[PDB]
């Protein structure tokens, strides 16, 4: 096997490079990232001749052709950055962003860290649970639920197990995109990413569509609101003509999360679109006793403990902070040498968030 | 020609006042100041917060006079090779 691929190259590969390069290849010029032409001349009607690159751009005008299948020539035809005019029908839309998309059906999550976001749920109970349930009963209301919700709290806290927690009373689907991964190399990723999230959205109802830090995309920035390439420029697109216009507001939902709502684009924050404003606040007595009691089913303790006390000389924390002191527990406990980690344990990582940080 | 009205935003009575006089009284019959020889002014300054009537009465001013709606925004307005607002 290993000589026998070595020889390839003076019998199969002579026609894969023929047929793979010098046709694309041919004249200074199947997954295509890049097209190019140059001093093409074909009698308005599959002329193409478009430079991918930002130098010598091109233009198609003489009426209006459609061949999605093949244009010209096949080969190298690409749109990338600028679209121009009957070009549209075969955008390069290949990309290995498979990895940044992740699609959940029905979360099993309940509670863990959102022990006690109960108050944030009945925010989300009446324009997310109540549309995604019984979307009947806003014909007799004779409102309907906002397109959009927006989330607002301490960074990289409550936007994650919280949202899926809705999902589950309503049996719904729960996309996680990240606004981070949607800046590429490609310019309009982010703009296309967006577009197979209402093509999907479309086929099966009640589905939630969740946005993860927006800041990265938002409405606008400097490469697209004030930079020549457009990319979330065309991302506010999908937001505005497919939502509002075409689709309808009970089937299709969007949420975002952000730190600020002042890094959005102001024009999004308007009503019509971004209404409900979902603010995370910490959880109570209550809420932190319940989410110890879980964690301390995967860690070993004491049977004779108490998680009330523990939780209540602990103020009001997110729901890391709260992860910390079960974690924690257990290095208190190597100090003293023991397999299970005791009240007085949980107590030093209670002291050790209060005196360690201060915040 | 957008479809708006007057009555579908009120209160407002008192700054449509100052933009029928501003706007549609210089477009619809320019007659009367064509007749003295004064040239009608093409345009008002509008500035206040948003939703105010600033963009809600936009398209009901050129409803009333059945006009083309053109918005420009500033975000669009802004690239990196010259062209594009600027056209």
């Amino acid at each position: 096997l290993k000589q026998t691929e070595n020889d390839l190259k003076d019998i199969e590969a002579r026609i894969k490079e023929k047929a793979g390069v010098k046709e694309s290849d041919t004249g200074l010029a199947h997954p295509l990232q890049v097209a190019r032409c140059t001093k093409i001349i074909k009698g308005e009607d599959a002329k193409y001749v478009i430079n991918l690159k930002q130098i010598a751009k091109f233009v198609v005008g003489l009426g209006e052709r459609v061949s999605p299948t093949d244009i010209e020539e096949g080969m190298r035809v690409g749109v990338d950055r600028s679209k121009y005019n009957i070009e549209l029908p075969l955008p390069p839309r290949i990309d290995p962003s498979v990895t940044m998309m992740t699609v959940e059906e029905k979360p099993d999550v309940t509670y863990s860290d959102v022990g006690g976001c109960k108050d944030q749920i009945e925010k989300l109970r009446e324009v997310v649970e109540l549309p995604l349930l019984s979307p009947e009963r806003f014909a007799t209301l004779g409102i309907d639920p906002p397109k959009g919700i927006l989330l607002y709290g301490p960074p990289g806290t409550g936007k994650t197990l919280c949202a899926r927690a809705v999902a589950n009373r309503t049996d719904a689907t729960f996309i996680r995109v990240i606004g981070s991964e949607l800046v590429q190399k490609y310019v309009g990723e982010g703009a296309r990413m967006v577009r197979e999230l209402f093509e999907m959205a479309r086929t099966k109802k009640a589905c939630i569509i969740f946005f993860d830090e927006i800041d990265a995309v938002g409405g606008a920035r400097f490469d697209d609101g004030a930079g020549g390439d457009n990319e979330v420029q065309r991302t506010m697109l999908e937001l505005i003509t497919q939502l509002d216009g075409f689709d309808p507001r009970g089937n299709i939902k969007v949420m975002f999360a952000t730190n600020r709502p002042n890094t959005l684009d102001p024009a999004l924050l308007r009503p019509g679109r971004i209404d409900r404003k979902v603010e995370f606040s910490l959880p109570d007595l209550e809420g932190r006793a319940n989410i110890f009691r879980i964690h301390s089913k995967s860690m070993s303790v004491e049977r004779g403990i108490r998680w009330e006390l523990i939780s209540r000389l602990c103020p009001n924390s997110t729901g890391a902070e709260l992860r910390s002191v079960c974690t924690e527990a257990g290095m208190f406990a190597i100090r003293a040498r023991r397999k299970v980690a005791t009240e007085k344990d949980f107590l030093k990582a209670v002291d050790k968030v209060i005196s360690g940080y201060k915040k | 020609k957008p479809t708006e009205t007057y009555s579908d935003v009120g209160g407002l009575d008192k700054q449509i006042e100052e933009l029928v006089e501003a706007i549609v009284l210089p477009m619809k019959r320019a007659d009367k100041f064509k007749d003295m020889g004064i040239r009608a002014p093409k345009g008002a300054l509008m500035y206040g917060p948003p939703g105010t009537g600033k963009t809600l009465l936009a398209r009901a001013c050129a409803a009333q006079t059945n006009a083309t709606f053109l918005k420009l925004a500033a975000p669009q307005l802004v690239q990196m090779y010259i062209g594009e607002g600027a056209k």
